[PDB]
């Protein structure tokens, strides 16, 4: 490009090893930064992702626990009205629906919570299995930036995307 | 070379798409100041919104990373949820800005798009224009004194955009001429009115974009010519009939032969006396610069003397 460039009777300057020194000083540093990067932010999408299943589980629990205390309330409600100690047995029934209440509020808002998570959960699991291309691309990419961040710094525009 | 191996070089050059947005903002400062502030106002919000999505996406991966736990037994979840839905919401709200925004860049483009590139190409031919002399060299700040002076200094000081803004760009074109030719010499003022002849002519619609016949007439010495073609010598040389099998390639001039040999009587309109005012033939219609580019084509290729007066004329 710079035998080109003075074949066409423009300005040059003449290139030596140092910048051949830099260029591959900034392949490595930018290989290694970028290596860090997506390694943290993979470690971050799994902590999510792992922690959103431990939520999906209690929420599932959560349910269980509501429909089998919910048929506990419908038992205790029947051997009630056989039996119409009937103070104590109202009471005891109340504070079981009041239970379903907290517990039934409870769940409904764990699944506006899922609902709600649902739209970062679609995108997060995508870039986690484009992770595994986008890794493999990661040395020809910081080649190319080195190249142009090391070498393409003197010329103009249309010189520089000739060159990249 | 010992100080260029030393330090790497990082040059601050001027790029078309960069002086066309510069242009374009201070004729919309110097047009519509409101529209202008307005359009300023909202790409700032927009891009504090968007650090503000950013900050939300980071705090949302810190928050379900290091609280160590179930997330259904907790309150900062739910402060979280709370987060999500208000945050949410103002990413709706974010949809109207930007259909105003798209209203205002299409308003703006649609009326000072060619403008914009007319300042490119007239910036980009005064720097180019240093080949020729190499005496005069203008910079960036004598472009901006033009535009200094043109969206400042209006004859009829109008208020209608539509009239305004064909003002502006003849009186642009006008004063860009007018202050480099002050500086430079008498025999490429002809040059710079082609050049910028060219620019307005492309910038202008209705006419072709008379790429092939310029070409030709830039590089018709260089093309390669017949061997052994030899044309009549009734009423012309060999330096014109040279020419005229030059010429011959555009499709507008096919029966120029014919067309020379028939018009005996047209013997002094291309040949001799003064062949500016008047020129044969034709440019199917064709528009008044069309045709004087086909005449251009014509006085080069029989009496390349009155080059310069067609050129003018022109």
């Amino acid at each position: 490009a710079n035998a080109r460039l003075a074949k066409r009777g423009g300005r040059t300057m003449a290139i030596t090893p140092r910048h051949y020194l830099d260029f591959i000083n900034h392949y490595a540093n930018l290989f290694h930064e970028k290596r860090s990067e997506l390694e943290e932010q993979q470690m971050h999408l799994n902590v999510g992702l792992r922690k959103i299943k431990e939520t999906v589980d209690q929420v599932e629990e959560l349910r269980r626990d509501l429909r089998i205390k919910s048929q506990e309330l419908e038992v205790k409600n029947a051997a009630a009205n056989d039996k119409l100690e009937y103070a104590v047995l109202i009471s005891e029934a109340q504070a079981i629906k009041a239970d379903l209440a907290a517990v039934e509020a409870k769940v409904n808002r764990s699944t506006a919570l899922l609902k709600s998570l649902s739209a970062e959960r679609e995108r997060w699991e995508k870039t986690s299995e484009t992770f595994k291309n986008q890794m493999s691309t990661i040395a020809g990419d910081c080649l190319l930036s080195a190249a142009f961040i090391a070498y393409a710094g003197y010329f103009d525009q249309q010189m520089r995307q000739n060159l990249f | 070379p010992d100080l260029c191996s030393r330090v790497t070089f990082v040059n601050f050059t001027v790029t078309r798409s960069s002086l066309q947005s510069q242009c374009l903002n201070e004729v919309l400062k110097a047009e519509r100041p409101d529209v202008d502030e307005k359009r300023s106002d909202l790409l700032k919000l927009q891009g504090e919104f968007q650090l503000r999505l950013r900050q939300l996406e980071k705090s949302l991966l810190q928050a379900l990373n290091e609280v160590k736990g179930r997330i259904l037994d907790d309150d900062t979840i739910i402060t979280t949820l709370e987060n999500l839905k208000r945050e949410a919401a103002e990413v709706t709200r974010k949809v109207e800005e930007t259909d105003i925004v798209m209203q205002e860049v299409e308003t703006v483009s649609q009326q000072y798009l060619p403008l914009s590139t007319a300042c490119s190409s007239i910036y980009f031919t005064m720097e180019s224009l240093k080949q020729i002399h190499f005496l005069y060299q203008y910079s960036l700040q004598f472009f901006l004194d033009i535009y200094h002076n043109v969206l400042y200094e209006n004859p009829n000081l109008v208020t209608d955009h539509t009239q305004r803004l064909s003002i502006i760009t003849k009186d642009l074109f006008q004063v860009a001429f007018n202050r480099v030719a002050r500086g430079m010499l008498h025999q490429d003022h002809i040059t710079f009115a082609m050049l910028l002849a060219r620019i307005k002519l492309k910038g202008t619609v209705g006419e072709p974009t008379y790429d092939a016949e310029f070409q030709h007439f830039l590089r018709g010495n260089e093309i390669v010519l017949s061997a052994g073609s030899t044309p009549r010598i009734q009423g012309l040389t060999v330096e014109q009939a040279e020419a005229v099998v030059r010429l011959s390639c555009l499709p507008a001039f096919k029966d120029l032969i014919a067309k020379v040999q028939a018009d005996e009587q047209f013997g002094i309109w291309l040949d001799s006396s003064s062949p500016e005012q008047t020129v044969p033939y034709l440019w199917t219609p064709a528009t008044p610069i069309g045709q004087a580019i086909h005449r251009l084509l014509l006085i080069q290729a029989f009496r390349p003397d009155r080059l310069l007066a067609m050129a003018h004329m022109f």
